[PDB]
RNA sequence: GAAAAGAACCGUGAAUAACGGAGUGAAAUAGAUCCUGAAACCAUACGCUUACAAGCGGUCGGAGCCCUUUCGUGGGGUGACG
RNA sequence: AUGGAUAAUAAUCGGGCAUAAGCAUAUUACCGAAGCUAUGGAUUUGCAAGUUUGCAAGUGGUAGGGGAGCAUUCUAACAGGGUUGAAGGUUUUUCGUAAGGAGGGCUGGACUGGUUAGAAAAGAAAAUGUAGGCAUAAGUAACGAUAAUGCGGGCGAGAAAC
């Protein structure tokens, strides 16, 4: 028998489209273009995933840097004095502190210092 | 037992959805199974046996 | 009073009352938990910061529900090749919230 | 669902201090100065640096009249400035240069050191060259900071 | 649903008054530049913008904005006109079916000629 | 449209061009281009942004401002800046 | 280290610039990848318990080879839904590794479809592909012999052309 799939070959570009919701121009509502626009997307989401991991990362260094030299330090030689005290704070918990608790990064610069 | 409930032998059906040439995706796909260009990609291609 | 804690695999900033996502936890529902891995501490009026896993410190939660994250679609495709694949992923967490923080 | 319950907070334009910083570039190498100059004006001492955000200090360069080089960079450091032109390739020098407002010389080496962007030309407007060795702001209260303490 | 409980909940231009101009043989482009000048004007200055207006999409657009102030003045029957001070509240200008014809170019060719026709709606509202 | 019951009559308009009413119907946004009627395409209203800023126009972070709310380390829209 | 000519759109340590921020040796700390590890989860073979679990080794991929499946149209049985609103169209929530499933509001006003088994006109993004509809160029080219028009009356709502 004849089979069409006239009603679900649009229901399923309509899911596909519906997540270029807010592109620039034809982006959003023509098909060709729309479809060539989410693909790229998802490609582009997929990695930058791996690069947030490393772009905080770097946040933090700077952060923990600039609360170190307000005591006379450097990022290098406060991480150096600390991984070799027995400690165990990473950098993230250590940017927290040396942003919204200064009282307490100086008493841990203190005790490793 | 009834007609509603038909079951045959473990391993006697097959899968009867492998077609050749749909989407990337399904294995065989794109140049549908023989490669890139070349005598045996034509349409209508016949082994001469001797 | 807050410290800070390794639950699972991270380290978190812990309070008396709060409510945190962690990873899957091997707990029944509405189970109490207790963390006997706190880093730092500070009762408002000193940091006793010392060797990881301090001898007395406990940090003891309850768990509310496990539940699963936002599903992210891992879509991976090299171009003029025709390979593509999009797949879905979601991820196990559970809840938990802080009813205490005992000290030494 | 916001999943992560601990977030690192970033400084906001409404949280930010911006501070006057005087700055003394009587003796000083160029770049050695601009430096620590750029720096300050990005913002990298305070432990509340967000990289989108104009945090930092402004800063007031109050001798650049008084900036030396070290070797005959002052006789043998040329400047391009092609106009657009068929052949309008112009070529000055150090010497050339500081005859007409001396403040240039600092102006062109601390842009250069900032990050190119919307961000970072909006940087350059915190930045006062002064030649003279009295600025002109008067009623801001600015503190004088040593750049061998940093 | 009910469509006789829609229709009836659906039919409350009782109070609204509005007309229409359907299968006008101009281009939309060409009326849009006039509409243009009497959106959101009072119901007499547009009436002599449309009237002194040196375009030709005017003389049939300046008599829809009789038709409709005839329209408001049948709804609201209990009270004059000077009083309210109608204006122009909304004035949209649609396309239509257009036509297709033939011309001959030059060397064995043929070109395609649309005419264009267009849809008018103006509503009044009123400032009170 | 089940069946023409296919809009008598009134008003604007030069006009039996069109429209607004009034009657038919369960429906007139079923009015003869007439069952439902999508997409491309063309417009109007509202909310947020945009006139010193260079490139496959997206993605990851991120204020501010508008709606909703089981009240939330809840949702939706726009998004200065990196 | 120094001299030993250089090519035609404005140039270069990538730039600022550096007398060390250059070079040679030695030392320490740190940064640094999808590498390794820490946490959670999924899957393929091999080995055991059973009727999914545990351990070990893995899990980039074109041509190509193998295994599990989704949707579509119809058919055979059992069991259903619908004018108290079916299919279809538009938004929203949720579930699954994905193809996809289910629920709610609005339009719509008569069909539809679960389980097992079967068949195939069984899935488009490209073929200077075909048919219909609609944009861009754009209110742009052009309005088709440079023999020529001006005024006053007439009908008429309306006249440069009657």
């Amino acid at each position: 028998p004849r089979s069409v799939n006239s009603v679900a070959k649009r229901a399923r570009r309509k899911k596909i489209m519906k997540q270029a919701k807010g592109f620039f121009g034809r982006r959003k509502n023509v098909w060709t273009v729309a479809k060539n626009a989410v693909e790229k997307a998802m490609s582009y989401a997929y990695r930058d995933r791996k690069q947030n991991k490393r772009n905080f990362r770097s946040l933090w260094i700077q952060r923990i840097n600039a609360g170190a030299r307000l005591e006379g330090m450097s990022y290098s030689q406060f991480m150096g004095k600390v991984k070799a005290n027995g400690i165990e704070l990473n950098r993230k918990v250590l940017a927290d502190l040396a942003m919204n608790h200064p009282e307490a990064f100086k008493a841990i610069l203190n005790k490793v210092k | 037992m009834n007609l509603s409930n038909l079951q045959p032998a473990e391993g006697s059906t097959h899968n009867q959805n492998k077609r050749v040439g749909r989407g990337e995706g399904s294995g065989k796909g794109g140049t549908a199974a023989r490669g890139h260009k070349g005598a045996k990609s034509r349409s209508g291609y016949s082994k001469k046996i001797g | 009073m807050y410290a800070i804690v390794e639950i699972a695999g991270q380290q978190f900033k812990v309070s008396k009352d709060l409510k945190v996502y962690v990873h899957r936890l091997a707990n029944e529902e509405g189970s109490k938990v207790s963390f006997d891995k706190v880093l730092l501490l500070d009762d408002n009026g000193n940091v006793t910061l010392g060797a990881p896993a301090i001898e007395g410190a406990s940090v003891e939660a309850k768990v509310l529900q496990h539940l699963k994250g936002d599903k992210v679609i891992v879509f991976k495709k090299k171009r003029r090749k025709g390979y593509k694949k999009r797949n879905g992923h979601r991820q196990y967490l559970t809840q938990i919230v802080i009813e205490g923080i005992t000290a030494a | 669902m916001d999943a992560l319950s601990y977030k690192t907070i970033s400084a906001s334009k409404a949280t930010v201090t911006k501070e006057w910083i005087v700055v003394d570039a009587e003796g000083h190498n160029l770049g050695r100065l601009a430096s620590k100059v750029a720096m300050i004006l990005r913002g990298k001492y305070k432990p509340s640096y967000t990289p989108h955000v104009d945090c930092g200090d402004n800063v007031i360069v109050i001798n650049s009249e008084k900036i030396n080089l070290t070797g005959t960079k002052l006789n043998d450091k040329i400047y391009m400035r092609h106009t657009g032109y068929p052949g309008g390739q112009r070529t000055l020098t150090a010497k050339v240069l500081q005859s007409k407002n001396p403040a240039l010389l600092v102006e062109k080496a601390v842009k250069g050191m900032l990050p190119k962007n919307k961000l970072g030309a909006e940087l350059f407007r915190n930045l006062n060259v002064v030649v003279g060795s009295e600025h002109t702001h008067g009623a801001q209260k600015p503190r004088t900071v040593n750049l061998n303490d940093l | 649903r009910k469509r006789e409980t829609a229709d009836a909940r659906k039919e409350a231009n009782k109070s609204i008054a509005f007309a229409k101009l359907n299968n006008c043989p101009t281009s939309p482009r060409k009326m849009r530049l006039v509409a243009d000048l009497v959106r959101g004007q009072k119901v007499e200055r547009a009436l002599n913008i449309l009237r002194f207006s040196s375009k030709e999409a005017s003389r049939k657009l300046e008599k829809l904005l009789l038709s409709a102030i005839n329209n408001w003045e049948q709804k609201n029957s209990e009270g004059n006109l000077e009083e309210a001070g109608l204006f122009v509240k909304e004035i949209r200008v649609d396309g239509g079916m257009m036509l297709k014809r033939l011309r001959p170019a030059p060397q064995g060719r043929a070109h395609r000629i649309r005419k264009r026709s267009n849809h008018v709606t103006i509503v009044l509202g009123a400032i009170n």
